[PDB]
């Protein structure tokens, strides 16, 4: 991360749906940040756990993404990605991520689809 | 797959296979693994499988094989070992001997096998404790005779006794009848002479070896219970505190075995033995300055180094000081040629104290509570520790902990933040530490002024500047409230706030003011004996506070909250008085300005600044202005309020407006926080919304109805229909908590509780039970608990409502339903309590229900559900035996006495439910209780089922042997006759009545349990 | 490598499972399956002084399934003793645990994890918990559910078995991911994943996060 700048950062709950059971289940909490890597100018989200500082999220923000609502929250996105390598090899999911008010969870949405163009370029 | 081969009986056991399965489990990974641990599990379970020990022993060549090998005989023995044929029992007992010999007379295993030999001298133990002393009398001598012959094998007989001292009596009550282990103490008593004179020769003829640390070890645990003479009429303690001191490899055990000699029963008026408690002490401390470390050295350095055994050594160094000293410190306070190890032990003490270790600090912390109590109170005693006392102030005036109300932290970034959670596990060491420096002001009063202002001065110099060391000082000033008379407080705490206003002064910068202004606020709301008597100073304070709830750093602003209602829960007076040279009481004020003061707030910190705003309100006891204050603090709510009852009397439909749901529920905390301040002086409050509030109550359950209907269950948890619960949960809130304090119960009932019921109970009742609110059955118990005596029919109405629907939700598993389970419990107790004729009116069916309820708690492993149960179990006895000999008690014994009797004894006996077995016993000795005494006036049994005269009590125990023939088919017949013959007569004796139900417990756990153990006096 | 073998043991129902896998996944487990006999993970902390790998043998609290019980307890390196403060029993226990796991482990460090202090209603108070003292085990109060000091017992075993009483978690190198797009022959399934993912409530609304 030596590489990158920090275009925004936010204190989330970050969630993976199991489709073989049918629920949600947490991946980790802590600050969830945007990193546009200075010398290729691509955009990643990048989200640790606090203290244990593991990487509980680690994708490009595709242009190919969209947020969407989850039925029991207005302060949450759902997402599916096709390349997470928080846990090793690349690997697809559908995600949710929660955070501490709507006026946070619409900010995230803002700098998503900001961090998106930037990726197009 | 292969290794399944071994679970297949009917062929030869391949012990090859055997040991590639474990070796699999142990050393390999991943599913198979998984696969040789379920292999090996399904394997150890064969109940024939002991009969393979001995081949696996001799023939493995895999050490944990052996160990399994062991673990299978081990169950063998303590649960069938009466089962066996003798000659089987004699072989297991001879293989096991020779097996542990085997390995002892070879160097090389004896070596490298130590856990396959403590497991094995485990098993022998645990043929001891069926065999010993009675079919085994010449064990503890030939063990004896067997020392001699090996320092291997006497080495391996001290961890054999270990373990027995231990089998008998550290771990025997919960493992063994009182019967037999009185036995088994008694016989490891009758021969320790012998066992003792062994362990003193070894220890006397050995400085530091194997053998000489197993002998310790052993020496270690006799101390539990051996007589003191042992200790004190040997030279035992010349050896523990010199000789064994001297090498650390003895040290450590000897340190410990140290500790358990100071704890001792020993005589109190006998000038020569506290000589020789003196000396071993004197002996100790000088081995630890001359071969450890000097009481100068850094303790605190050593302890973070973290070398060898060092933290256990200074741990186990901690215990022994503190614990001689809070027994002993008497005995070297007197002599003067004994001031010095006193002071020395101390300080030790002292610098174990600065160690970073925070439970090896509450240890020593204990300690110095024991002796600064002592020092209060005891004539001429706190003189001699007057320069320790003085080091401690320094040590936890430096160490405090935050307070639980300092809300501000430094982050990793080195920014001042509000904290993300509470602190929780600070709580107690916060009240351990105060509690100290508290008696330390008290000791001297000066000094700790002293102290604490001259660390003030150097703070605004700068020379020992930092957060930390503002921080720990600010929080000692603030825990040391109550400990100076008022007139020397007054001038202290003058002098502290004018040096914290000098100090913010000089510190800039967002950071530093958090910090200073956090330190500002927990002073100032700790001394609130100073603020009642400087009004213009707490006028200025609480403005102060005011501008904080402005402040764009959230955990000032939070800070200044929580400060505000804890000064006003102290203060509150001064609030409501007109002061000298002020135009109005303190409260118009903040009435007055109240919208502007609170804007910034969240809501939840808006409701707290509302309830503190009626701690003041309440303090008026002229009803007019009292009332009159209530209406000017509930305006802006109730303005907010009246516009919406307009609008949604008009449309149904403006309530659906999310932002509207919010306004609404936020009107009602309101109510709540100000309800929950003021109680029973609410109600005009209350009266004022009431109707419309009932009315609210029933439209939004109509919308969540609606929104269930049309979107399926999925609807409870969207955001809108969450917003609608939380107003109907928040007005039962308001409700529950006015009518939990009402003092005018009689317009509780006139007023409040008729349309409560015809608001709630219906819509209650007539919902899916995902939309059911546990807060229903919440308010309902408080409303039978206060005024229930008065509202017979309408208490009925509550059962007829919930009883039935929501024991429905609860009584297909333990788990669904949480909330609903544990209310509905509360609600039937004090149904139960109260108004129990509403339970008489039930129908028969209904009735059985009830019953089926009670026992269905009775079998949750979760507390709060469990204890309900059993205790409304006792209390519905209790009740029908207050009727008396009237048709409706006699039946109800007929119908439920036995399910009552044998449900307890399920719960009882089935190992999964050990949480209750206090109240469970209760409930059986008072169930025993009712036939020993010929309570019950008619027959338990049907006619033609025993000859006509028979007594209740014949037929009891006729009924519960055969009960207890069937349950527990491996009892005897004499077994089962001599539990219930005893437990019959000592029904009216309840600490001997459980213990004879445990004596039972340990029983049915095993095969040939001593029925004469239940004679046990 | 440098991998540690840790035995958890303690009463059933303590959260014993629930703790290892919040370590494992991010995970919170609300459902209670009893552990039958044994459950071993590989779990990987990095720090200062490189990675640590704990093999943790997650064993089974309730008598019933108990399985090999002290067997497993062979050749541990370290060991985590589990207890619930808001069930007295289960500390009561703590003393039988300890003794069936030094028999076998007799110079191990060990932490006793006091868990569930999320629970408003606490029932083995603060100051009522002193067993360690004397046994020289470390302690502290945990929660898997808030995850109050979760970190805590591994970092504490980390040090005392890499002889390091500075060892810190640090932050592990993140490598920079992928560009992907979605096959076009999946998009399909991908819409009705979706919507179930949307349509399933997301737990515990009323969390701060
Ligand atoms: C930083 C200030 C800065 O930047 O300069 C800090 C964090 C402040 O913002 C926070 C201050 C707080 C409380 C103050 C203590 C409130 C001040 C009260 C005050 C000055 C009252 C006056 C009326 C006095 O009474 C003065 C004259 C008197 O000297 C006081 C200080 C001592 C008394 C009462 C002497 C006596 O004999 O009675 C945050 C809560
Ligand atoms: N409130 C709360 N619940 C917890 C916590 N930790 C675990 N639980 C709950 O406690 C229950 C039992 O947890 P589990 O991990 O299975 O316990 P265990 O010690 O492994 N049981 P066993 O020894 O039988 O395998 C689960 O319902 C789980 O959600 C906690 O910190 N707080
Ligand atoms: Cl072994
Ligand atoms: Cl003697
Ligand atoms: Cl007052
Ligand atoms: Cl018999
Ligand atoms: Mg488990």
């Amino acid at each position: 991360e030596e590489d990158e700048e920090v275009l925004y950062k936010v204190r989330a709950k970050l969630f993976r749906f199991d489709k073989d059971a049918k629920e949600w289940k947490e991946r980790g909490t802590g600050d969830c940040k945007f990193l546009k890597n200075k010398k290729t100018n691509k955009v990643r989200i990048l989200m640790r756990r606090d203290k244990t500082l593991k990487i509980c999220a680690n994708h490009i923000i595709a242009p190919e993404y969209t947020l969407k609502p989850n039925v029991g929250s207005d302060r949450s996105w759902v997402y599916a990605c096709t390349a997470d390598i928080a846990e090793g090899e690349a690997e697809a999911f559908t995600f949710a991520i929660r955070f501490g008010s709507k006026e946070n969870a619409d900010k995230f949405k803002e700098e998503f689809e900001k961090a998106q163009e930037i990726n197009k370029k | 797959g292969a290794m399944e081969g071994i679970l297949d009986f009917s062929n030869d056991l391949d012990i090859a296979l055997l040991d590639q399965v474990v070796s699999t489990f142990y050393q390999g990974s991943g599913v198979q693994q998984k696969q040789a641990q379920e292999i090996l599990t399904k394997f150890q379970d064969n109940p024939d499988a002991w009969q393979k020990a001995d081949q696996i022993l001799q023939f493995s060549t895999n050490p944990q094989s052996k160990f399994i090998a062991l673990s299978i005989l081990d169950k063998l023995i303590t649960r069938k070992w009466k089962l066996l044929p003798n000659d089987h029992r004699i072989g297991i007992r001879n293989f096991v001997v020779g097996m542990i010999i085997s390995m002892c007379q070879d160097d090389e295993v004896f070596k490298t096998q130590k856990n396959l030999i403590n497991k094995s001298d485990l098993t022998l133990v645990q043929i001891l404790k069926q065999e010993w002393p009675q079919n085994w009398p010449e064990f503890i001598p030939e063990l004896i005779g067997s020392s001699s012959s090996s320092v291997n094998v006497c080495e391996n007989n001290m961890i054999v006794l270990k373990l027995l001292s231990e089998e008998v009596f550290d771990f025997s009550a919960e493992q063994m009848t009182q019967a037999k282990a009185l036995h088994l103490k008694n016989s490891m008593s009758k021969e320790f002479e012998q066992i003792f004179k062994l362990c003193f020769q070894v220890l006397e003829q050995g400085a530091s070896s194997s053998l000489i640390v197993a002998t310790l070890e052993s020496l270690l645990r006799y101390l539990h219970w051996i007589p003191y003479r042992y200790i004190y009429e040997t030279n035992i303690l010349e050896l523990l505190s010199t000789k064994f001191m001297t090498s650390p490899d003895t040290r450590a055990i000897t340190l410990k075995c140290l500790t358990e000699v100071s704890n001792l029963k020993i005589p109190q008026d006998n000038d020569l033995i506290k000589r020789q408690t003196v000396l071993f002490f004197q002996n100790t401390l000088q081995q630890i300055a001359t071969s450890v470390m000097p009481v100068t050295a850094d303790l605190k350095a050593t302890y973070a180094n973290a070398n060898g055994n060092d933290q256990s050594f200074l741990q186990d160094l901690a215990m022994f000081l503190t614990t001689y000293l809070a027994r002993n410190r008497a005995l070297l306070e007197s002599d003067e040629s004994l001031r010095e190890l006193l002071l020395n032990a101390h300080q030790y003490l002292i610098q174990l104290s600065k160690i970073e270790e925070r439970e090896l600090f509450k240890t020593t912390l204990d300690y110095w509570h024991n002796l600064v109590a002592d020092l209060f109170y005891e004539p001429l005693k706190k003189h001699i520790y007057e320069e320790i006392c003085s080091q401690l102030r320094l040590v936890i005036i430096e160490n405090m902990v935050r307070p639980e109300e300092v809300l501000v932290v430094e982050n990793d970034e080195g920014e001042i933040v509000r904290e993300f959670v509470k602190e929780s596990d600070t709580i107690q060491l916060y009240k351990s530490e105060r509690e100290v420096l508290v008696y330390l002001t008290h000791l001297n009063v000066i000094d700790t002024e002293e102290i604490m202002i001259s660390k003030l001065a150097r703070q605004i110099d700068g020379s020992e500047w930092s957060w930390h060391n503002i921080n720990t000082l600010s929080w000692a000033i603030g825990s040391i409230s109550g400990t100076m008379s008022e007139d020397t407080e007054k001038r202290f705490v003058v002098t502290v706030i004018k040096d914290l206003l000098d100090l913010c002064v000089k510190k800039r910068g967002k950071d530093n003011k958090a910090v200073v202004a956090s330190d500002i606020m927990y002073v100032v709301g700790q001394y609130p004996r100073f603020l009642k008597a400087h009004w213009n100073f707490l006028r200025t304070v609480i403005l102060k506070l005011f501008e904080f709830m402005h402040e764009t750093h959230e955990g000032v602003q939070d800070m200044a909250c929580d400060t505000f209602i804890k000064i006003v829960q102290k203060c509150k007076y001064h609030f409501v008085i007109q002061q000298p040279r002020e135009s109005e009481p303190f409260i118009q004020t903040i009435i007055r300005d109240i919208q502007k003061t609170t804007a910034d707030l969240q809501p939840q910190q808006v409701h707290t600044f509302y309830k503190a705003c009626g701690i003041i309100i309440s303090e008026e006891r002229s009803v007019a202005e009292r009332n009159r204050l209530l209406s000017d603090l509930m305006q802006l709510p109730n303005m907010a309020w009246d516009t919406i009852v307009e609008q949604s009397t008009a449309n149904p439909t403006l309530l659906l407006d999310s932002e509207t749901v919010k306004i609404i529920a936020n009107i009602i905390k309101t109510n709540v926080a100000v309800c929950t301040s003021m109680g029973a002086d609410f109600y005009p409050q209350l009266g004022h919304i009431y109707y419309n509030m009932l009315q609210l109550y029933r439209a939004v359950s109509s919308m969540i109805s609606a929104q269930v209907a049309a979107e399926g269950l999925i609807a409870t948890k969207t955001p809108k229909v969450r917003g609608l619960r939380t107003i109907k949960k928040e007005i039962l809130k308001l409700v529950e908590t006015y009518i939990s304090k009402a003092r005018n119960l009689d317009d509780v009932v006139k007023v409040l509780v008729e349309p409560l019921l015809n608001a709630v109970l219906e819509d209650y009742m007539n919902n899916v039970p995902d939309a059911r609110d546990a807060e229903v059955l919440n308010c309902m118990t408080t409303v039978v608990e206060k005024v229930g005596h008065m509202i017979p029919q309408g208490v009925i109405l509550i059962l007829q409502s919930v009883f039935e629907c929501t024991l429905d939700m609860i009584n297909k598993d333990f788990t669904e339903y949480p909330e609903h389970r544990v209310e509905f419990y509360k609600l039937l107790k004090v149904i139960n309590e109260k108004s129990f004729a509403a339970f008489l009116e039930l129908p028969p069916a209904a009735f059985k229900l009830f019953v089926d309820a009670i026992c269905w708690a009775f079998k949750h492993n979760n507390r709060d559900v469990e204890v309900n149960g059993l205790q409304i179990a006792l209390d519905l006895v209790k009740n029908i035996e207050r009727m008396g000999n009237v048709p409706f008690a006699n039946e109800f014994h007929k119908n439920y006495f036995f399910i009552f009797v044998s449900e307890t004894f399920f719960v009882l006996t089935d190992s999964d439910h050990k949480s209750g077995f206090s109240k469970q016993a209760l409930l059986l000795m008072k169930l025993i209780s009712l036939v020993y005494d010929n309570k019950i006036s008619v027959p338990l049994y049907q006619e033609a089922e025993v000859p006509q005269g028979t007594s209740n009590q014949v037929y009891l125990s006729q009924y519960l042997a055969n009960m207890l023939s069937n349950a527990f088919p491996h009892l005897t017949s004499e077994q089962i006759a001599s539990f219930l013959s005893a437990l019959t007569k000592q029904c009216k004796d309840l600490v001997v009545f459980k213990g004879t139900l445990r004596d039972f417990l340990v029983q049915i756990k095993e095969v040939g349990g001593d029925p004469t153990d239940y004679l046990f006096a | 490598q440098v991998q540690f073998k840790l035995v958890l043991v303690g009463d059933g129902g303590t959260g014993k499972t629930t703790f290892v896998k919040r370590h494992l996944t991010g995970e919170f487990e609300k459902k209670y399956v009893a552990t039958l006999g044994v459950e071993v993970h590989p779990l990987v902390f990095h720090t200062n002084r490189g990675p640590i790998k704990f093999n943790v043998w997650d064993t089974a609290g309730q008598e019933k399934f108990g399985g090999l019980r002290d067997g497993y307890y062979i050749q541990a390196q370290c060991a985590i003793i589990m207890f619930d403060v808001t069930s007295r029993v289960t500390y009561k226990n703590v003393p039988n645990w300890h003794r069936d796991l030094v028999r076998v482990c007799e110079n191990i460090p060990i932490v006793l994890c006091g868990n569930k202090v999320d629970i408003k209603d606490r029932k083995v108070k603060a100051k009522s918990i002193v067993f360690h003292r004397k046994k020289n085990l470390q302690y502290y109060d945990i929660s898997a559910k808030s995850n109050y000091n979760f970190e805590k017992p591994f970092l504490w075993l980390a040090r005392k078995l890499i002889g390091d009483p500075n060892l810190e978690f640090v932050a592990m190198p993140a490598l920079a991911p992928p560009e992907v797009v979605m096959d076009p022959a999946l998009a399909a399934q991908y819409e009705h994943d979706l919507e179930v993912a949307q349509t399933t409530a997301l737990p515990d609304e009323d969390d701060d996060l």
